[PDB]
């Protein structure tokens, strides 16, 4: 199959959480969410994580009853059931940017923005995909690819053609913590942000499995050695012949 | 006599863990079916677990599954525990046939064993397909599609036993809802079908690896396969704790994790893992029915085994020829699934195609064929007359 | 080894010895692991983002 | 596959000095190749006794041969289970290597062969 | 061969000064293999019966 | 309950093999023997003597599909790039 | 040796429903037995057909059941099936317990096949009462409910237990999927169950009604017991078809037809007519804790009854005193259930206490009691010395 078709193959960045022993850099998970808030949540849905997960995580109590306030959601009709709003709350889920499918496409040439909630999941690739995905647009399709009205190129998506078109500029948003917003840095955040949104379990998933894979090992090694004790018998055990007359 | 002997339910396994005379130099291999045995276990277990959290309908089912993943607590572990339990039951179960194929357990007396073996070889296939539609994902829907499928094949009946499958115009939430229940029901079939797997075991015992009686020498089960068993027991453990904790989606296929879409099949569509040989198999006949036959066949041809066999002893231990051809199956075996891997394209039609003469050929030409000679070389090896 | 011959005096260790160890053990293996783990990632934990604020 | 099938087909073989000097080499390599002999074994004791012909054989056995072959089985298990070869000089050398269970199994073979042949003899008037 | 001429089993025979060590070294390795699998076990149990305790999204203080 | 049929096998005592005489069997109590060695020194050029005969069968063949597959795997990575476009449009349909 | 007889599979099969050895005297209670085997059959093909259409999640799981009555094909054919096949499964259980009971079927070697029974009595209420729950009618919700809180009646991890169960606050959605989860497994625990209580029943053989061996006379089961069988089902299924066609809902309650809520619980609420006996236990002691104490020690005393029945001969057949008792017995218990039936009012729950009392006595004190008389009576009134 032509490489074009594949999708060039995205390289492996040094991602502070790949590793048995590495936690999710939440510093940068943090980043992630004004990124995403500011700059991707326009098109798309994080349909799948509720606000309460925040709490812990990238932000405080309440900093996320705050942003969750910030929306409204449908409330139980009052006493003559007249349907009525309320703002949001920790239990809640982030709302999306559309109410349905077919707005969703009026706004995007017709293309459906796909919920990240498990975007790296969904990608071979995953971290190293999404991300590279986001910082390499290059300026200019190459020499003789004729590209389709409202579409773009992008050599790291499949058919190097991408609905989406370039959003990630440096310094479109003024970082909390006085990070430079490059236009990669930014990158990194959200992938981070994504990874976590997608795999919430990380951290505490690592751990467990360090505790798993000692425990397992000492047994491994301990029934070898326990075996070979019970088998003794049978393994050194001699027999010698003397045809009866 | 000792009250494990004389009880009703006590003896039973006393007679088949404790008492149970094995052969003195069975080797590790010999180990793949207590692996087997777990794997029921703790796929029944966590399935059952994930099924408190888990909804049928096709609305609800992918996000149910995403429920499990999220709120509930060491949801997580369950479903990357089934998940990953139901690669490794299939690991483990190759192997296990494997054995039996260089061994040459499937002879002897031992036939009605191999018969059992083959049925819950097909029913494991079964319940795995059922159980990965339940996620519905784009491969659950799609696979779920494709397989039902296979049976329009049939002659005249055959749209109507799809059309009776899906309950519906094509896949959708009758076809879930039911392929839930379904799910749920055959494991205990398989388990069933394990008890009698067993049964024919007990009568005739296990087999060695020199392919001789064993007759002459036994060891109780107790006190050195129960402690041999947990070796294998505990490395089968950490290996599958490894991916579970570290890397529990690599087995796995990234687009069943976009909810299943009836107007559009991934190009990066492709089979779990452990069915690829077969759906090699199935797409080197260009032609429909024959696809779908060749691919049964590929299956049920394990069969034929105890018939065109034409040796005089038992195992591949001391044939040469054997031995050679039997690791010519293996591999080509693993190239059939890494054929089924790629696209269909110029170098790789041709090659699936000739792999699968290779498959069939092994079973109806070279293993009778090979036997025959060898048994020759054999006589004329030492006779003189 | 005379260790054992003190501790246990050439008996296998007892089932209610095994238990009574077992879950000394759950505690103490897990506090030393979640250690480990936590001053190995210092930094990238929400602990440290939060002093930050 | 019988015994009186592939008695057939070698001594075809060794009789005809083309077809000998060609085949007795490899096939006495394939029995060295083989590595049973490293075990103590003789072929015949290789022979798969599950069946009534062999079985039959087994007991038709002089009981001097049959306690021999007794103890060869259980060596070769012991060696096995223990993952090494027997001792270089306890190996079957070639000429020990005799086709002893063999006269028995064919005996056996016809015994039955005529049986089965005598219960559907047709009649001709 | 006389069946009163033992063989020789000085190749595994080991040269006591420490008469219960091969005890002491097997029952240590029973009894520790034992400590880690009630510890594992307890842990099994543990993750599955609370894998049925309230989920988060149910804990909705009103 | 009642009688089955015969079999291969029976159990202790009456196992069903063939009259044993004369062989006579010695063994020692795991106890009594050397903590657990073997392992080394002695049995570690006898280790991986196994696998050293057998590694042909395997190897071989192994050899046989691996050159097999990589050979067939770049004549297609050839004919989908852009010199071999030509001969893949003589081959494809 | 016959084919029957050789197969390892078929010999099972032959010595338990072929050439198993049956006293020629037994009567029609012995009939029971199979009727039971065939209710577990008919709840579970029912059932998992029905599986195909429900949904667990509480605010589909009514509505899926109304599904299966209007819109699934014979879907109020399965639906009245297993709802019937549920009651009747109970009124044959009595019997074959009842007839058992009469006939000391519980005593000398056959203690351990009454043991086994008693587990699944316990057990087939359990699978009963959580199927109930997943109509999600107003009876539903309330069942759920009062029978998880039996257990808060533990002293100190009470409530937690309770909640635990529940996996929320109260029932909720998470309570009513593990419920269905749980009611699909039971069937096969009850089923493995089955064949422990058959396996203990095949070393000894069954009893008769005189009581006394059938060695000297016996005649196998195949060709007259497989016959005899065949009558009592055929009357069972035309009862059950009387029920099922004609008269669906008269063993129901009407509550269930009404959403389950829980801010209301109805004045009409009313438990299973085959759990009204052991309601009415409950509802007779004013004390929380002793309340269900002695509820499951009512059945737990069953258990009692080989070692309280004291008669050196076993059955009812010759004693005149004991059938008499047998009988004050049967009628209490339908007394105890029909107090159960009714309100907490005066007359009522003084009978209520009056018959818990005789219940209980009857194991514990008139049956030891009477029988040493009856041991005593039929020496005296022959003994010349
Ligand atoms: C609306 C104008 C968008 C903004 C702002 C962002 N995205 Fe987007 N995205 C949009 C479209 C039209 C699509 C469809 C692509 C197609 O042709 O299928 C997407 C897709 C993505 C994807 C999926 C890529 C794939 O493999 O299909 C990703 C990972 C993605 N978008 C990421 C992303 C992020 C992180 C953004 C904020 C920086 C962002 N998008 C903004 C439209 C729009
Ligand atoms: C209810 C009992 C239950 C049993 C018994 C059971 N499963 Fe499942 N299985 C489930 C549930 C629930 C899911 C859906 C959630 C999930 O994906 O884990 C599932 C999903 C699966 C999947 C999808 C894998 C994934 O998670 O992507 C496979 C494959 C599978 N089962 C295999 C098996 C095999 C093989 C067995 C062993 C016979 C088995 N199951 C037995 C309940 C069960
Ligand atoms: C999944 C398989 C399945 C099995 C196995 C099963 N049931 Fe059910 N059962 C259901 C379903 C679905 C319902 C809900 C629909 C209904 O009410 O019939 C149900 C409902 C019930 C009800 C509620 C009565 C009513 O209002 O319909 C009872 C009682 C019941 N089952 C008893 C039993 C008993 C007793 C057994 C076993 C001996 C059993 N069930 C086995 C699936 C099963
Ligand atoms: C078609 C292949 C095949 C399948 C599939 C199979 N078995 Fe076996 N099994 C056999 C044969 C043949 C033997 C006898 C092997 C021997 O000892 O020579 C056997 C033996 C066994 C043994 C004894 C241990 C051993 O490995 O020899 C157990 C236990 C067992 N199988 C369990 C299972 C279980 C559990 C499953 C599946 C859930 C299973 N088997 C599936 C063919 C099969
Ligand atoms: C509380 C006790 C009890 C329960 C509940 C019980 N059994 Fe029994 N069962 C007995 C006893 C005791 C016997 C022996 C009676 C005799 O033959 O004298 C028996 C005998 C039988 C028989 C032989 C035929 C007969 O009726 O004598 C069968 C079959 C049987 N039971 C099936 C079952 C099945 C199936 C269930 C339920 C799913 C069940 N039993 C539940 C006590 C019980
Ligand atoms: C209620 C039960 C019902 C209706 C029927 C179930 C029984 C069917 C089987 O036998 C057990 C079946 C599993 C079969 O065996 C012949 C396997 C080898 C499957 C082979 C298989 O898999 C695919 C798959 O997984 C896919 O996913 C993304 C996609 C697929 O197309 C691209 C396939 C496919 O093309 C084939 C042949
Ligand atoms: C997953 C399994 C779980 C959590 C637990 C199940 C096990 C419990 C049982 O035994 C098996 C239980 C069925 C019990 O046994 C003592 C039965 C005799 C039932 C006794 C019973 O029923 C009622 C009922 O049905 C009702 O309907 C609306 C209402 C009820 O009052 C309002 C009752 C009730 O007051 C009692 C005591």
């Amino acid at each position: 199959m032509t490489a074009a078709e594949h999708g060039l193959h995205a390289p492996a960045y040094a991602w502070s959480h790949n590793g048995p022993f590495e936690t999710f850099d939440h510093a940068s998970i943090r980043r992630g969410y004004q990124v995403y808030r500011e700059v991707c949540a326009a098109c798309h849905s994080l349909d799948r994580v509720a606000w309460r997960t925040l709490v812990g995580v990238s932000h405080t109590n309440e900093e996320v009853r705050n942003m969750a306030e910030e929306f409204e959601y449908d409330d139980e009709p009052d006493e003559q059931g007249n349907p009525k709003k309320r703002p949001g709350k920790l239990s809640d889920y982030i709302p999306g940017p559309y109410p349905n499918e077919q707005a969703a496409r009026a706004a995007n040439q017709g293309a459906l923005p796909p919920d990240l909630s498990l975007i790296v999941k969904a990608r071979h690739g995953g971290c190293d995909y999404i991300f590279s995905l986001l910082t390499g647009y290059p300026d200019e399709p190459p020499a003789g690819v004729a590209l389709p009205p409202g579409s773009n190129y992008n050599p790291y998506f499949p058919g190097g053609s991408i609905a989406m078109a370039r959003v990630l500029f440096d310094d479109m948003v003024e970082y909390e913590d006085g990070t430079p917003a490059t236009t990669s840095q930014m990158a990194k955040d959200v992938t981070t942000f994504l990874n976590w949104c997608a795999e919430p379990e990380h951290d505490e998933r690592k751990r467990l499995g360090l505790k798993t894979v000692i425990i397992l090992s000492s047994l491994y090694l301990l029934s070898i050695w326990v075996k070979k004790f019970k088998w003794a018998g049978i393994k050194t055990r001699k027999f010698v012949f003397n045809p009866p007359k | 006599m000792a009250f494990r002997k004389s009880n009703v339910y006590l003896s039973l396994v006393n007679s088949y863990i404790i008492d149970s005379p094995q052969p003195s130099s069975i080797n590790y291999w010999w180990n793949m079916g207590s692996l087997l045995g777990l794997c029921l276990v703790i796929q029944i277990v966590t399935g059952i677990f994930m099924a408190m959290h888990y909804s049928s309908n096709i609305e609800l089912a992918f996000s149910s599954v995403e429920h499990i993943m999220r709120d509930v607590h060491n949801g997580y572990i369950l479903r990357y525990l089934h998940a990953n339990g139901a690669s490794f039951f299939f690991m483990v179960m190759f192997m296990h046939m494997a054995k039996g194929l260089y061994y040459g357990s499937y002879r002897s007396p031992r036939v009605t064993l191999w018969n059992v073996g083959v049925i819950i070889f097909t029913l494991t296939i079964a319940t795995a397909f059922l159980g990965y539609c339940c996620v519905y994902g784009q491969m659950s829907h799609w696979g779920a599609t494709v397989i039902t499928n296979l049976f329009s094949a049939i002659p005249f009946v055959g749209n109507d036993i799809v059309s009776w499958l899906w309950g519906g115009f094509s896949v959708s939430n009758p076809t879930i809802q039911r392929f839930f229940a379904l799910h749920y029901l055959v494991p205990f079939i398989i388990a069933a079908m394990v008890i009698m797997h067993l049964m024919a075991l007990h009568i005739h015992g296990s087999s060695n690896p020199l392919g001789i009686t064993g007759n002459l020498d036994r060891i109780p089960m107790h006190s050195y396969f129960i402690f041999k068993d947990l070796v294998t027991v505990f490395l089968f453990m950490l290996i599958l704790a490894l991916f579970v904790f570290y890397s529990p989606n690599t087995l796995g296929h990234p687009d069943n994790y976009i909810p299943g879409n009836p107007l559009v099949t991934p190009a990066s569509i492709v089979p779990e893992w452990y069915l690829l040989p077969f759906y090699a198999i199935l797409r080197s006949i260009p032609d429909k029915l024959l696809g779908v036959i060749t691919m049964f066949a590929a299956i049920l041809v394990l069969l034929v085994l105890p018939f065109t066999d034409r040796s005089v002893v038992r195992g591949n231990t001391f044939k040469v020829l054997s031995k050679f051809f039997f690791f010519i199956f293996v591999f080509n075996f693993v190239l059939l699934g890494q054929i089924g891997a790629c696209h269909v394209e110029v170098p790789y039609v041709l090659m699936g195609q000739i792999a699968t003469f290779i498959y069939f050929a092994y079973f109806l030409i070279i293993v009778p064929v090979i036997s025959t000679i060898e048994n020759v070389l054999f006589y004329i090896g030492r006779v003189n007359k | 080894s005379s260790l054992y011959k003190t501790f246990f005096k050439r008996n296998a260790v007892f089932v209610g010895t095994i238990f009574a160890g077992a879950f000394v053990f759950q505690t103490v293996f897990d506090t030393a692991i979640t250690s480990w783990y936590e001053n190995h990632n210092k930094g990238k934990l929400w602990k440290d983002v939060k002093a930050k604020i | 596959q019988s015994f009186t099938s592939i008695a057939r087909i070698g001594d075809y073989i060794l009789k005809s000095p083309v077809l000998s000097k060609l085949c007795v080499p490899v096939a006495n390599q394939f029995i060295n190749l083989a590595g049973y002999k490293k075990l103590g074994l003789k072929f015949d004791d290789l022979i798969a006794e599950e069946n009534p012909i062999m079985q039959t054989a087994l007991r038709r056995l002089p009981e001097d041969e049959s306690y021999a072959r007794a103890y060869r089985i259980i060596r070769a298990h012991q060696t096995e289970l223990t993952h090494h070869l027997l001792p270089r000089n306890e190996w079957i050398k070639a000429q020990e290597d005799v086709p002893y269970l063999l006269p028995y199994i064919l005996e056996a073979e016809a015994a039955a062969k005529e049986k089965d042949e005598l219960d559907n003899i047709e009649v001709s008037k | 061969k006389s069946t009163y001429r033992t063989p020789n089993f000085d190749d595994v025979l080991k040269e006591n000064n420490d008469a219960d060590k091969g005890r002491s070294y097997a029952y240590f390795m029973v009894g520790a293999m034992g400590l880690l699998s009630s510890a594992g076990a307890k842990s099994t149990v543990e993750t599955f019966i609370s894998s049925m305790t309230a989920t988060a999204d149910v804990l909705a203080m009103a | 309950g009642p009688p089955s049929g015969k079999t291969y096998m029976g159990w202790w005592g009456h196992m069903g093999g063939p009259k044993q005489k004369g062989i006579t069997s010695y063994a020692v109590s795991p106890y009594a023997q050397k903590p657990l060695q073997g392992i080394f020194h002695n049995a570690v050029f006898n280790s991986f003597r196994r696998f050293k005969s057998q590694f042909l069968y395997v190897l071989i063949p192994a050899g046989i599909y691996w050159y097999w597959w990589k050979n067939g795997n770049e004549y297609n990575e050839f004919l989908y790039s852009k010199a071999g476009r030509e001969e893949l449009e003589r081959v494809n349909v």
